[PDB]
């Protein structure tokens, strides 16, 4: 783990060694954006800000990817809820339950699967509204996403309304698959298959499918 | 994000992992698939390829050299023999080992593996040899049964099975050539046996054993031996007569064998077979113009000026032998399927068959000539290019190219009399 | 008050809302801008087994007649059992379908579903219609109720001209060291250029208090400028109107919202409008509100771009929904030009340039006057026009000095410039790269440099009303409104082989013909990369240039190339089949009905693949190509059959837009991603293209004047089937018997052939050419083929298609005269 300093807060962000390459830009553009960024209050506070710096990449090879942290209960984790009571993350913990049969169960994490890194493309987000602050953010948006494609096999995101055209911003062709966000009306995403999808596009990269199941917390 | 997409992606990664056990079909479809697949998602892990790569080394491993150790369970032996090689899976055809190919097979084998293959859904594919144009089914793999029940439906099918042996072994012994040679001698037979096959009762893989040693002779001559219309195996002996084997006339060309001279060949207790890996277009008319110029390069098979004629005909055609044009029209009336080949392909095609004309040499031939054309037919033809008659194929062809051209004009004819 | 009912169209949009809508934004003459609400609808035609097959009921469906459905496969034959065009002739129906009634099997999918109901209800796009008021019902303040669009656009009316306020906006942002940013890089001052309904030629220039001193604020409120601190404060009629950011923002709003119809920007939907976006949400909350006129909808403003391929290219758009077609001049200018650059000041360098009169000489300063005879009658009252906001003019092409003193009249100028003075005839006037480093002068800023730059930006925001009746694009895109039969707002929006849909979908509808495709296209391009290499870089005689009237646009008429005209394609894989089948095919399918094409053997193996076409019926690409090419004549005759203005003006645009739709089909049928898709059809179109070039070079080249008579190297024979013109090689020529010449050909690529005469008198060769021409159209060329004498080319200095420079004479002029002097693509 490495931290840098920025001219605002959280003035020292942590990442792991895999995100190096990317620190020099990133430091400019917060440096730019951050106090636009401060006049709002957001979900997670400034200081969770640089969370997802600090996870490995090299042992991570499907990236499910969400549009924005929640517009409440931000704590820097993507799709989490401390008391797992977001409802995507309950559609997300019924399609895998589904998928593998797991009749009961407590919770669901997302980042606790190897392999597997929830992210977020929009660190931030006002107070009760969504997408927002994406005009400050969208430089340090597309460095992350960029830097993350390097290495991840998979790109998974939730919504295609929201990830229109991500395909432009990233430039290097990677396995991409656009499903439904929980948010979805109808249940199109408990129609979702994306997760079996999943693993079979990464038996065809002859890498170890996702075990979804480790993400469970009984 | 579909489960159709699911069902594409799960069925193309089974083609994936059967490829080398594919055809054109399948190599065709797996690479519609790997499109569609890349352009979805911006990405697929596997690419598009065309030359298509046979093996089954999966389902076999190294091959013993030496004396080595058996013990546990029960054993099946089936022999390994000498010649092409090919295999047959589910809605495939026969393809050539290494350089799969589309040959062309009877219907009596064809019928006999499309039946053994509908009776039930597991059987992985079938393995099959040719020898002296001999088909002979030498085992079939599975993961649920042995090659026996589908050896005995095979035997009753009407197609060739090698006799089985179904040994017990409990003691620790090691496997040599005292008993390899015993067990070779079990199964009793007459072809060639250069390996066994031995498999056990659970285990999916089969390893196959082979002992043999190196012996230097001297060749004398090379010759074809006559197994069939129009059709003759190339041979060589020995100054003691002793009888070398060849698989193709590739294998000979490959081998850069040379009239009067020596060569290296590892002899078995019954047989000895010439090594191959000693260029093409040397050795194609060196040996021609050894044997002689009036040779010309009848498939697999060497042969004289093939003044063919009307039976020829016939023979492909596999109607009744006649002398007469008139009769070749009789029958092919009262034949349902006879009637339906011809007219499905075209007159070029039944030329190029009738005749044993290999296809690349003959088209470039042609492709080095110049025709005259009346009333559908040739009346008058010359060489356009004579770089062509470097190759021996070319000449040779050309010199029964007459023979080409008056079969080729009594097909359209045919065509024509057919309407009638 | 009351509505009139008569009204022209100046912008269609789709709506965006659950229940969306066609808002059509018209103008009465007497000054009224009117909005009428169409239901939108969705648009399919099925066969009519389909139409009754299905339980729940169309909305609407409306039948069509019985229409032959014609497959358009490409199959290749080894050999001439050749099957038969797929025909079926069945009943389709056309269905008004207000939800995505998806089907299985729907026939007519590739197209857009405005155009059809541009067709369903006959309403013509630009047309000026008597809208019926019973069919009129009015739901708001200018929007209206049309329910039945066949029944309200009854009665058309003649085209007349209606008062128009183009909008213009463009402003400058101060920028550090890299490009400007709205977060960190601040407005430096804004510049528009107001036109309303009244043609006031309104002009504000407003600029950023902030990044002045407030001493220096003062200074300019005492040396004329007026400051305002808010957004009621404004008042339109001054120049310097001085303000903070957040007041010129908030001003900004009031602006973009107005209900224009039109707005003009260069750059502007990329960097400068998105950037008022951004800025004014950073420092205020209030996005730039766009509103439907019913009241119904308020999008806000979205920056969104849009790709193309046929050089990577991206097109930025704004999907507001207000009545204004948000144009620009960027994208559009570089869809209809292939420049050297398209930086503004090379577009400026091209669009506006009159010679000059030197009138005082001495000192830096010296001052020129154009009259309208100056350089032409025309070029004199557009160039004073331009100068009236400009500053800098480049003379002479490459002396670029600031204007110091400029007198206009009406009809000339009369302009002080900073040129050194030197004693010449003349002199070029050009706004070629201007001389002002706004970085610098940024670096420095003070209010001096703020009010210099502040007519700076005026200037390149006054440009564009300039540019806007320069390039007709008003015209431009009216025309384009009533050709590709899409809303005036998507002219210039989409790509190529969607527009062409428009047209296509006429014609199809008037021969009920529909093309399908049940087989998936194969992944080969149409073109195989030709080079072509001219003989000769320096040449010591006149060179007779000839173009090709239409090249493939005419092509594609003689041998009826098509989809359903093409019945097959032969190939063989040898010599021996090759011939078989050549014979073959030259017995079975004989001239005049067909003709036998060779193109290029698609595959490795191949050497031979004959593409055999019908021309029994004009099919459906050849007789739209026919009608292109014709009713472009018709307006080109048009041109010059009217003296009002107006009139050449539009006949002008409309003559262009033909030809620009016509010349591209080409494209269009060999471009796998296009409705026109045949790949035999283009390949045929390109052999038969090369077969006509290399048989005119064979006619020119060898060929020499004998006295009275024109001897050929070869005969005039017919190179696609049996002739029966006189093919001699002999031609009489009206000329006397004292001219021997021979005619060499030294270049043609690819419709434009270039004839080299034995002689360097440019006269002789304009007379000579003048008889070659009707030489050539009355017994070389054929049927439709028609060819017009380009010019003479004398010190020809040519490197390839793009590099060469000449002296070119007029056929109108004679060797004492003005030879016009060619130098592209000199740096």
């Amino acid at each position: 783990m490495n931290s840098v300093t920025v001219s605002h807060a959280p003035y020292t962000i942590t990442y792991h060694d895999d995100w190096e390459p990317v620190m020099s830009q990133l430091v400019e553009f917060y440096n730019e954006v951050a106090s636009w960024l401060l006049r709002d209050e957001t979900s997670p506070i400034p200081d969770k800000f640089f969370i997802q710096l600090k996870q490995p990449l090299r042992n991570k090879r499907v990236c499910v990817c969400g549009i924005d942290p929640y517009p409440k209960d931000g704590t820097g984790v993507p799709f989490e809820s401390p008391n797992f009571t977001k409802k995507s993350i309950k559609e997300i913990a019924s399609s895998i339950s589904r998928l593998t049969g797991v009749i009961d169960y407590k919770g669901y994490n997302l980042n606790i699967i190897d392999g597997v890194i929830p992210w977020n493309y929009y660190l931030s987000c006002k107070l009760g509204e969504t997408k927002s602050h994406a005009i400050y953010w969208d430089k340090i948006s597309k460095l992350l996403l960029q830097h993350i494609t390097k290495h991840v096999s998979v790109l998974y995101c939730l919504g295609k309304t929201d990830f229109s055209n991500i395909r432009a911003k990233l430039e290097s062709p990677v396995t991409t698959i656009v499903g439904y966000h929980p948010a979805a009306r109808d249940r199109q995403f408990e129609k979702d298959r994306s997760f079996e999808i999943i693993n079979v596009l990464l038996e065809l990269d002859n890498k170890a499918p996702i075990n979804w199941a480790q993400g469970f917390i009984y | 994000t579909s489960s159709a997409d699911l069902t594409n992606l799960k069925e193309l990664l089974s083609l994936y992992k059967s490829l080398r056990f594919s055809d054109s079909a399948a190599i065709e479809k797996y690479n519609s698939l790997v499109e569609w697949g890349t352009s979805t998602y911006w990405k697929i892990g596997v690419q598009k390829v065309a030359n298509v790569e046979t093996s089954i080394s999966d389902y076999y491993d190294e091959v013993k050299n030496k004396p080595f150790n058996i013990d546990p369970g029960y054993y099946i032996f089936l022999p390994v023999y000498f010649g092409s090689v090919f295999i047959y899976s589910k809605g495939k055809n026969m393809v050539e080992l290494g350089s799969g190919n589309s040959f062309q097979i009877p219907d009596d084998m064809r019928s006999a593996c499309n039946k053994v293959l509908d009776s039930d859904n597991g059987i992985d594919f079938l393995r099959f040899v040719l020898l002296n144009n001999r088909w002979i089914m030498e085992d079939a793999i599975s993961k649920y049964q042995s090659p026996v029940n589908i050896f005995k439906l095979a035997s009753e099918y009407g197609l060739n099975i090698p006799k089985y042996l179904e040994i017990e072994i409990e003691e620790d012994t090691l496997f040599d050539d005292e008993l390899y040679s015993i067990i070779e001698r079990s199964f009793d037979d007459k072809f060639p046996k250069i390996s066994i096959s031995y498999i056990k009762l659970g285990e999916l893989r089969r390893q196959v054993v082979d002992f043999f040693k190196f012996s230097f002779m001297y060749i004398e001559s090379i010759k074809v031996d006559r197994i069939g219309d129009n059709i003759f195996i190339p041979s060589v002996i020995t100054k003691s007569g002793k009888k070398i084997l060849v698989k193709d006339v590739d294998h000979l060309i490959r081998s850069k064998v040379r009239e009067h001279t020596f060569v290296k060949v590892k002899k078995k207790n019954t047989f000895s077979i010439l090594y191959d890996y000693d260029t093409r277009g040397e050795v194609i008319k060196r040996i021609i113009d050894t044997i002689g110029r009036d040779y010309y390069v009848n498939g697999k098979y060497f042969s004289k000026v093939g003044s063919a004629g009307l039976k020829q005909l016939t023979n492909k055609l596999d109607i009744n032998e006649c002398a007469t044009v008139d009769e070749l029209v009789d029958e092919i009336n009262k034949s349902g399927t006879v009637k339906r080949k011809i007219k499905n392909q075209s007159a070029f095609d039944l030329s190029r068959e009738c005749l044993g004309y290999p296809e690349a040499d003959f088209i470039t031939l042609v492709n080095n000539m110049r025709f005259k054309i009346e009333n559908c037919k040739v009346v008058n033809f010359n060489i356009e290019n004579t770089n062509c008659l470097n190759n021996p194929s070319i000449e040779t062809i050309y010199r029964n190219f007459n023979q080409f051209v008056s079969i080729f004009n009594v097909v359209t004819d045919v065509k024509k009399r057919l309407f009638e | 008050g009351a509505m009139d009912p008569d009204v022209r169209c100046i912008n269609w949009f789709e709506s965006h809302g659950e229940n969306r809508f066609l808002y059509l934004k018209s103008r009465c003459r007497n000054g009224e801008t009117v909005f009428i609400r169409f239901p939108h609808y969705f648009y399919y035609v099925v066969t009519d087994e389909i139409y009754q097959s299905l339980s729940p009921p169309p909305f609407n469906a409306r039948p069509l007649g019985k229409m032959r459905t014609i497959d358009i496969d490409e199959t290749i034959s080894y050999n001439l059992d050749i099957k038969d065009r797929k025909c079926s002739v069945a009943d389709m129906w056309l269905i008004e379908e207000p939800k995505k009634r998806s089907i299985q099997n729907a026939t007519m999918d590739e197209f857009l579903n405005i155009s059809w109901f541009y067709i369903s209800n006959g309403i013509s796009p630009d047309g000026c219609y008597s809208l019926d008021e019973q069919y009129l019902t009015k739901i708001n303040n200018g929007c209206y109720h049309c329910d039945d669009p066949r029944n309200c656009f009854a009665k058309k009316i003649p085209r007349f001209d209606i008062p128009r306020s183009y909008l213009f906006l463009d402003i400058e942002c101060h920028f550090d060291k890299k490009f400007p940013s709205v977060f960190i890089n601040p407005i430096s001052h804004t510049s528009y250029c107001y036109i309303d309904l009244s043609g006031k030629r309104l002009l504000f220039t407003l600029i950023n208090e902030e990044m002045l001193t407030e001493q220096e604020i003062q200074e300019a409120v005492d040396r004329g400028c007026l400051r305002i601190q808010s957004l009621m404060e404004m008042d339109y009629e001054r120049e310097l109107v001085l303000c903070s950011e957040i007041v010129l923002l908030r001003i900004a709003k009031q602006l973009l919202e107005l209900t224009f119809d039109y707005v003009v920007t260069f750059n502007g939907h990329n960097f400068d409008l998105r950037y008022i976006t951004n800025r004014l949400e950073l420092l205020t909350g209030e996005k730039i509100i766009f509103r439907s006129p019913d009241k119904k909808e308020a999008v806000h403003l979205c920056i969104y771009e849009r790709n193309q391929s046929s050089m990577a290219n991206t097109t930025f758009h704004v999907n507001n929904n207000n009545g204004t077609i948000f144009f620009d001049l960027y994208s559009f200018i570089q869809k209809s030009e292939k420049l050297d650059s398209y930086k503004l000041d090379s577009i400026s360098k091209n669009a506006f340039s009159c010679m000059g009169k030197v009138l005082n000489r001495g000192v830096r300063e010296m001052t020129f006057i154009g009259d309208d005879t100056t350089d032409a009658k025309g070029k004199a009252a557009a160039f004073a026009k331009v100068l009236t906001t400009g500053n800098y003019v480049t003379v002479d092409e490459d002396i670029i000095c600031k204007v110091i003193r400029k007198d206009i009249w009406e009809n000339g100028f009369k302009v002080v410039l900073l040129c050194p003075t030197l004693p010449n005839d003349t002199y070029k006037l050009s706004f070629g790269k201007d001389d002002v480093d706004l970085a610098q002068m940024y670096k420095d800023y003070n209010l001096n440099i703020a009010l210099d730059m502040a007519r700076y930006c005026i200037h390149d925001a006054c440009l564009c009303q300039y540019l806007w009746e320069y390039y007709g694009v008003e015209t431009k895109t009216d025309a384009g409104a009533s050709t590709y039969v899409l809303p005036q707002s998507m002219v210039f929006e989409y790509r190529a082989s969607t527009v062409i849909k428009g047209p296509l979908l006429k014609l199809l509808l008037e021969t009920k013909t529909i093309l399908v495709r049940s087989e998936t296209k194969q992944k080969f391009p149409y073109e195989g990369g030709k080079v072509f290499a001219p003989k000769q870089k320096m040449f010591s005689n006149n060179v007779l240039i000839f173009d090709y009237n239409s090249l493939y646009p005419n092509v594609c008429i003689f041998g009826n190339l098509s989809p359903e005209t093409l019945v097959g394609v032969v190939v063989s894989t040898n010599r021996l089949e090759e011939e078989i089948n050549n014979q073959l095919l030259l017995q079975k399918y004989p001239p005049p009905r067909y003709i036998t094409v060779h193109c290029e053997p698609r595959l490795p193996n191949l050497i031979s693949e004959i593409a055999i076409f019908d021309r029994s019926i004009e099919g459906t690409i050849p007789r739209l190509l026919r009608t292109f090419l014709a009713e472009r004549a018709r307006y080109k005759k048009m041109l010059k059959q009217a003296t009002s203005s107006t009139e050449k003006a539009i006949y002008d645009s409309m003559q262009y837009t033909y030809k620009i739709v016509a010349n591209s089909v080409y494209g269009l049928m060999g471009f796998r991603n296009s409705a026109l898709y045949s790949y035999a059809s283009a390949k045929s179109c390109t052999s038969i293209g090369r077969r006509m070039i290399l048989y005119l070079e064979s006619v020119l080249n060898g060929a020499e004047l004998s006295n009275g008579m024109l001897r050929f190297a070869n005969p005039l024979s017919n190179p696609f089937y049996m002739d029966d013109r006189d093919i001699n090689p002999i031609v009489k020529t009206s000329l006397p018997i004292d001219y021997r010449f021979r005619f060499r050909s030294v270049y043609g690529d690819t419709d434009s052939v270039f004839t080299e005469i034995d002689s360097q008198d440019v006269d002789k060769s304009i007379e000579i050419a003048k008889e070659l021409e009707r030489l050539i159209n009355n017994r070389v060329l054929f049927n439709n083929f028609k060819i017009e004498f380009e010019a003479v080319y004398k010190n020809l200095i040519m490197q390839s298609k793009k590099k060469y420079t000449t002296m070119k004479y007029s056929a109108s002029s004679n060797s004492k005269s003005v030879p016009e002097r060619i130098n592209k693509g000199t740096s």
